[PDB]
RNA sequence: AAAUUGAAGAGUUUGAUCAUGGCUCAGAUUGAACGCUGGCGGCAGGCCUAACACAUGCAAGUCGAACGGUAACAGGAAGAAGCUUGCUUCUUUGCUGACGAGUGGCGGACGGGUGAGUAAUGUCUGGGAAACUGCCUGAUGGAGGGGGAUAACUACUGGAAACGGUAGCUAAUACCGCAUAACGUCGCAAGACCAAAGAGGGGGACCUUCGGGCCUCUUGCCAUCGGAUGUGCCCAGAUGGGAUUAGCUAGUAGGUGGGGUAACGGCUCACCUAGGCGACGAUCCCUAGCUGGUCUGAGAGGAUGACCAGCCACACUGGAACUGAGACACGGUCCAGACUCCUACGGGAGGCAGCAGUGGGGAAUAUUGCACAAUGGGCGCAAGCCUGAUGCAGCCAUGCCGCGUGUAUGAAGAAGGCCUUCGGGUUGUAAAGUACUUUCAGCGGGGAGGAAGGGAGUAAAGUUAAUACCUUUGCUCAUUGACGUUACCCGCAGAAGAAGCACCGGCUAACUCCGUGCCAGCAGCCGCGGUAAUACGGAGGGUGCAAGCGUUAAUCGGAAUUACUGGGC
């Protein structure tokens, strides 16, 4: 049956700040397990994790692509394990890729730089890991570089993110004296070989230049591991050290229970430390079943409605966590089999999307190459082909219903612009690619606009939309030249009512019959009637026909929606009507409506409404380093501001800003605070401002 | 090798084969040098729900043809010993 | 190739070498006889004919040429030989 | 070639796609093609209640 | 597919009595059956040649409940048959299982008779036929399939079944609820109110 | 006995008529498209354009009863791990089942897709001689005897990946020569020459090198003449338009000779003749697969090649041949050109017009589905394997047919709409009400047929020399269905869960009001609308058709409007 027992699976995630070396370490791992020759780099694009040709050229990993191998811990290089790495990107623009990946792994090796320690994006993915208690260890990449330290990085992780890091390694040599790693469990120092030949280890003796500090952090690791359970404390208290195996199991339980984070060092570029990091992957990260059993739920929520676990006998129950765009077969859906066994062509009931699906093929991955395989079992990541109804986050299972998996969460985009192809004939050929992209990615929302005929889209940064626009030009060969979204001005009178009439009749020569009504233009204050239109009747002279009074309000409705100022729907407006003329015959409401048209268009313009501009309620949460700076930028924009409250990890600041100005505000916001600010933009009120941009529509049509 | 097989004329979920003498090259419904008798496997009361043409079948199998399994069984039947 | 036609291509090439060899022997002897004919030496011609006749008959029976081809050959050569007088 | 635009009130700019069906106009000179109302953003005539299939109007619910 | 809607509208537009409603009480006491259903029936339309042709064909169609489709086929066959095409058309129209059911009773009108024939509550010579267009052959018992009795609507219909001519082709037992089909009903065995030659010329136009 | 019993007209030039005369209309039909709407079921249909480029999964294998043998699985033998000499498994051992890879034999040239090419190298009709023909069949014989490799392999070396070498062997139905063969080939004869393979099943006699031999039987091989199937070739006739296309052709036409093809042939070569085609249309040009038939027509006729079937040509484009019975070969070869993919940079792989599916074009046409259970087909002795042929399924009202969306009752003619002569008319028995039923779809239960066959056990003769092996015929036993929750039957509650579209001026079947005023608009022709619109739009009401309705496109008819039947100057 299955090629390996479950305990040989290690579903690990690689995620960190940008450029911290995720892809380099992943390629080194692939080489050191032997599915890749020619270790390769990224700045020359030849790496195999990078295929989309954007990360070939631009040398930035943009999307996660799972990959598997056979590296081993028991008599390493033998007794193979199954390490499923997922090379996730670390960009704040692509944090959605981290989100869904971090929600689908059972562990993940976090990467830290020895130059800067943690970085704002790492503090972000730390929240995205605590969000799911994903067990995790640290890999201090880039020790080989100038000014790189190890203990400082350890202190950084200890102090800033709030965790407890324990050294599983100590480094021999800082910048270019880095020649290998000394350990605190094996207590022997490894000196890797020369360039691209770091496959070997050459176990060697610990040099005396570091023996004392090695001993210090060794005993510290010893006591911190014994902290796991009582029977490890007293044995140590008796004047006896624990041994490798029980220290390893105890720390491993700490990682299972998400109490600790282990740090390993290395330099994925000088080909040092990669194997010793794989050592930690094996020795401490939970296997699929070592993790607590998945919380499955029936169509109703309980404590244990569907107790599922990784088994060949358990029902097929998995989480479709990633879609991908494939031109050939339409889509390509990743899925991580939490429990059970499923085969090619077999059935599956989309428990969430309320349908049955089928697996045209099931392909496991080599970062792009879709390996054709018969079946996939528990703990084994795979990509399903052909299933139509499913999207991200959905749950795929047998008819026995572990229907509810816990998550349906994804962030809200912050940047928005509009797009337009070579000509307005290809608009459906553009919206089609947009639909594919919006079904592939949750945060990226294609936003058909109703006020104008433009197609605006929303992403989480200048870079994310930039890959999307090129990926659109590249994969879907329709180039779209971009611009800003149009503004959403509006109309309403200040306070004053003005008496006005409009007169014209029809039948002087025997024609059809007429209409005539007197109106007075009263507004309400912005936000008075929640229904944008409020009416009070006062007809007493020339009483319009009994089936025509409501149609008078419904005809001034047209004039409201018309908005004789610049075409804009007049809001909170009110009209009061007094006079008219009628007979007990069949008059025409349309003439009363045109009559009311002339009346509206004159009396409004002379009652002097206001031409408002969209003003948004803003909330921004940013650390206390650049509160003054971000507030300064906001005030330079149009700063209307709400208040100030100190959160645990920052400050609570809300404000009021024009939608005519907030367009590219996201990149500037993050650039003003190193990207440690959180914020959402939503509407509060419409309002006026002295601006000579107020005549664009008036120029296109109207007064 | 002039096989004598069944041709599967008729309709969906309603077979009505046709005894044909044809080259074993051509298709099932394909070219044949002659057809000899019909066969229907859901005929409740029709012409025996089966018929062969023993004179012409003898002509062919004597001059050097062969016989498929269904046509052979149908002749085993029409020869009323069983 | 993608199918078990590779074995067939290999067997066909082997048979190509071999049938080329046998055909070449046949035509070598036929050119022998045709030289003997264009020369004028009748006894030599009939000798060459008897030298080639068993070869070509064996070959036709091997199927490299067809019985009609072997018979046509022997007929051509016998006729022109008895004309050589 | 040319094309009529039936019904009351259209929304066809300089680059909007439309469908063309046969049938001349018998009074407009040289126009021999009715624009199929209600297909490919050449949306149907608004506020119709009789003969909606031709002229492309969604059946009102009521 | 069945004509849904008002019935006396049809009978009154066609003016003549077509028996759409149960022949229980009367027709002109319930509907003012002389004028069109429209508010403009007080006017006398002129009804030129094609008017009378369409009216005749629509009369026979509303009597028998068959629609223009399958009616064009009831012309196709019964023209394919040798002999008078109009008379063969009336023959196949009479042989329809619903028509024979109603004419032997079991249902006071063609609509009740079709509801019966379609509700799997009849048995042409032993076999449950749920096909309101089953063309019945001569020498066929109709065998109303007991447990299709004891509902009192078929009984009331069998009661009302008399005061009507016992048709010279039916020979309904009338009490064991069966009926032979001696021979195909003649054209002369019918009302002679309906000009079948009108329908023939209408369709051969 | 039946093989047909089958031919319609109108609007429209004029003040008005008649006639020629064209435009349009009612009809039938469609691989259809789109708008509106849309319940089910059965059966059929589904890339007409871009023969445009194609990701991926499959679309051709089989045979141990041909061979060497042992890659994997086991039946296995002897053991001293395991171990209670094993029921608690170590290996040598193809010894047997079975079989990776290899040799070999058969298939792959079938089945399937497309219509680019093709105006005649074709197709169809009817004949002909100058031939071939595996597997299939009738008949007649032979089935000595031996050797040389070579694969697999082994060793070594490349492939720093894929993908190949240098030597050493060893088998076969692989291959080669001698023996022999004639009504076979050549030859007038005289005369000469020609081939082959063995395997499997059983066992009484008797010799053995337990290998067997041997007498059997089942298969197989070679040769030769027939049968049949398929196939090659030839001829006469028909098989689109354009003469704004009048000449065209040197292997061109033929004679002779040589060669070649399986076969006859300027198929080819070499002479020699100067001929040959042509107004019955040569040549050139455009276009096109042909046909059985399909749509139409009363018939002649017109248009056409969707489905199913026969023929042909083609398989990225151009060219060539190799094996073969059969190819100049879709999933074979080789070369040139384009393209694509892999490359470790030294190279290498591929051909969806196969089924699915993508992208592009389009207005437009389906799942990356289920199984060999039937039929088949290849191989096999058979079980048995392959089968995107096939049988089924999924999508879509694409079409044809059937069915229901309730049935009866009901004058307070309810309300209310609309009209109005102001009394009422009509919606209208229509709904409401009342009773009856449950088709269909939804649940629940029950349940045909498509299933022939083949396995084991058995008997009768048949076989021999053996009643053994094996055909072959019965017999009993377990069984082989994808569809599939089949069709279908019966029960369950309720009338619920199911009607729309177009038209209403004449042609045409169906009329009034309000709203518009040559504006908005309608329209197939005639035309309507410039204040009383049955012609626009809405309302009411009606007429048609009804899971369709309408529009468009398209062929034909009506068109006696290319008139041969059937017209005119
Ligand atoms: N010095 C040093 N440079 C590194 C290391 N890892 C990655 N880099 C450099 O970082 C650049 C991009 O690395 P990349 O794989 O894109 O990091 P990622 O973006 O987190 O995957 C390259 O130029 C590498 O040379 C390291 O361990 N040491």
């Amino acid at each position: 049956a299955r090629t390996t027992p479950i305990a040989r699976y290690r579903n690990i995630g690689i995620s960190a700040h940008i450029d911290a070396g995720k892809t380099t370490t992943t390629e080194r791992i692939l080489f050191y397990t032997g599915v890749n020759h020619k270790i390769g780099e990224v700045h020359d694009g030849a790496a195999t994790m990078d295929w989309m040709e954007q990360e070939q050229e631009r040398g930035i990993t943009i999307t996660s692509a799972a990959t598997t191998a056979f590296w081993s811990g028991m008599a390493k290089q033998y007794e193979p394990h199954r390490i499923n790495i997922i090379d996730t990107p670390g960009h704040v623009d692509f944090t959605i890729e981290v989100e869904r990946s971090m929600r689908v792994l059972d562990g993940a090796v976090m990467v830290y730089c020895a130059v800067g320690g943690v970085q704002p994006q790492s503090e972000t993915v730390w929240r995205q890991a605590n969000k799911y208690k994903v067990p995790r260890i640290a890999f201090v990449n880039k020790m080989d570089r100038m000014g790189a330290n190890f203990l400082k990085v350890v202190n950084q992780i200890k102090t800033r993110l709030g965790a407890n890091p324990v050294p599983l390694q100590l480094a021999i040599g800082a910048e270019e004296h880095f020649t290998g790693v000394v350990d605190l469990v094996k207590m022997k120092a490894i000196n890797w070989n020369d360039a691209d030949q770091g496959v070997t280890f050459e176990y060697e003796d610990i040099p005396a230049d570091m023996v004392e500090l090695a001993n210090e952090w060794h005993q510290n690791l010893i006591e911190s591991a014994a902290e796991a359970s009582e029977e490890l404390m007293e044995k140590y208290l008796g004047g006896e050290e624990l041994t490798e195996a029980e220290i390893k199991g105890a720390l491993r339980q700490r990682v299972l229970n998400n109490e600790i984070i282990l740090v390993t060092c290395g330099s994925a570029f000088k080909n040092k430390g990669v194997q010793a990091m794989l050592d930690a992957v094996i020795d401490y990260l939970p296997s699929p079943v070592d993790v607590p059993a998945i919380n499955g739920i029936l169509d109703d929520g309980k404590d244990t409605p569907a107790e599922r676990h990784a088994s060949d006998d358990e029902p097929f129950s998995a989480l479709a966590f990633k879609i991908a765009t494939d031109p050939f077969v339409g889509n390509l859906t990743f899925f991580r089999v939490y429990s059970g066994v499923v085969n090619s062509g077999d059935t599956v009931l989309n428990s969430v999307k309320a349908a049955r699906e089928r697996f045209g093929r099931i392909v496991q991955m080599h970062a792009n190459k879709r390996e054709e395989i018969k079946e996939v079992r528990a703990g084994d990541i795979a990509a399903a082909i052909g299933l139509k109804d499913v999207t991200t986050g959905d749950t795929l299972c047998d008819p026995d219903a572990p229907i509810i998996l816990e998550r349906m969460e994804f962030p809200e985009p912050v940047i928005s612009i509009a797009v337009e192809p070579k000509t307005k004939a290809d608009q459906e050929k553009m919206g089609l690619a947009l639909g594919r992209l919006a079904k592939e990615d949750p945060s990226f929302r294609v936003w058909t606009d109703e006020e104008s005929n433009q197609t605006i889209i929303a992403g989480m940064g200048e870079l994310h939309l930039d890959i999307i626009v090129d990926r659109m030009k590249r994969e879907f060969n329709v180039e779209a030249n971009v611009g800003k979204p149009q503004v959403a001005y509006r109309e309403t009178i200040r306070q004053k009512v003005t008496d006005v009439e409009g007169k014209h009749a029809k039948q002087s020569g025997g024609r059809g019959q007429y209409g005539h009504v007197v109106i007075d233009m009263y507004p309400l204050e912005p936000g008075s009637n929640p229904k944008g239109y409020e009416f009070i009747n006062d007809i007493k002279g020339g009483v319009i026909p009994g089936e025509y009074i409501p149609a008078v309000d419904k005809g001034i409705q047209e004039q409201l929606k018309a908005g004789p100022l610049a075409g804009y729907p007049v809001v909170d407006m009110g009209i009061r009507l007094h006079f008219g003329s009628y007979h007990d015959v069949d008059s025409s409401e349309l003439a009363f409506k045109l009559a009311a048209s002339i009346a509206f268009k004159e009396g409004f313009k002379k009652a002097k409404p206001v031409l408002l501009e969209p003003i948004m309620k803003v909330e921004v949460e940013t650390p206390e380093e650049n509160t003054g700076d971000v507030i300064g930028d906001l005030s330079r924009r149009r700063g209307m501001l709400k208040g100030q409250e100190s959160e645990v990890t920052g400050v609570k600041i809300h404000a009021e800003v024009p939608l005519s100005e907030m367009f590219g505000y996201a990149t500037q916001l993050r650039s003003l605070t190193k990207g440690r600010a959180s914020y959402t933009m939503e509407f509060l009120k419409y309002d006026e401002a002295p601006s000579n941009v107020a005549q664009a529509v008036i120029e296109a049509r109207g007064k | 090798m002039v096989t004598i097989r069944l041709a599967r004329h008729g309709a969906k979920k309603r077979p009505f084969y046709q005894v044909v003498v044809a080259d074993s090259r051509n298709a099932r419904n394909g070219r044949f040098i002659e057809r000899v008798g019909f066969f229907n496997p859901i005929a409740s009361e029709k012409e025996e729900g089966t018929r062969l043409d023993l004179d012409r079948i003898a002509h062919w199998v004597g001059q050097g043809a062969t016989i498929s399994d269904r046509v052979a069984a149908l002749i085993k039947e029409v020869n009323k010993a069983a | 190739n993608i199918k078990s036609a590779k074995k067939r291509a290999i067997q066909s090439e082997k048979a190509r070498k071999h049938n080329a060899s046998r055909r070449s022997m046949m035509r070598t002897f036929i050119k022998k006889v045709y030289a003997a004919i264009e020369a004028g030496d009748k006894a030599a011609a009939q000798k060459a004919f008897n030298e080639m006749q068993p070869i070509v008959d064996r070959q036709a029976a091997k199927g490299l040429i067809h019985k009609n081809k072997a018979a046509r050959h022997k007929a051509n050569l016998t006729a022109q030989i008895n004309k050589l007088a | 070639v040319t094309s009529y635009i039936g019904g009351e009130g259209h929304n066809l700019q300089e680059h909007s796609v439309i469908l063309i069906r046969g049938g001349r106009v018998k009074d407009l000179p040289g126009v021999r093609y009715h624009t199929v109302r209600g297909a490919l953003d050449c949306s149907g005539v608004k506020d119709r209640k009789q003969a909606r299939s031709k002229y492309g109007v969604k059946r009102p619910k009521a | 597919a069945r004509y849904l809607g008002p019935k006396l509208k049809l009978s009154r537009r066609e003016g003549t009595d077509l028996f759409l409603k149960s022949g229980v009480r009367a027709i002109d006491t319930k509907c003012k059956i002389e004028q069109a259903p429209g508010q403009h029936g007080a006017r006398k339309p002129r009804l030129s040649d094609y008017g009378v042709q369409l009216r005749e064909k629509q009369k026979v169609r509303r009597i028998y409940g068959v629609l223009e489709r399958q009616f064009r086929n009831y012309y196709k066959e019964a023209a394919r048959l040798k002999g008078n095409t109009g008379e063969n058309l009336l023959a196949l129209l009479e042989g329809r299982l619903d028509n024979v059911v109603y004419r032997m009773g079991f249902g006071a009108t063609r609509a009740e008779a079709r509801q019966l024939v379609s509700h799997k509550a009849i048995m042409v010579n032993g076999r449950v036929v749920n096909i309101a267009s089953y063309q019945v052959s001569p020498n066929d018992v109709v065998s109303i399939r007991e447990k299709a009795k004891k509902q009192s609507r078929v009984k009331a219909a069998l009661e009302l079944a008399e005061q009507r001519e016992k048709p010279t082709w039916l020979e309904v037992d009338a009490g064991k609820m069966e009926g032979t089909f001696k021979r195909k009903p003649e054209r002369s065995d019918l009302s002679a109110d309906i000009n079948e030659h009108l329908i023939v010329e209408l369709y051969s136009k």
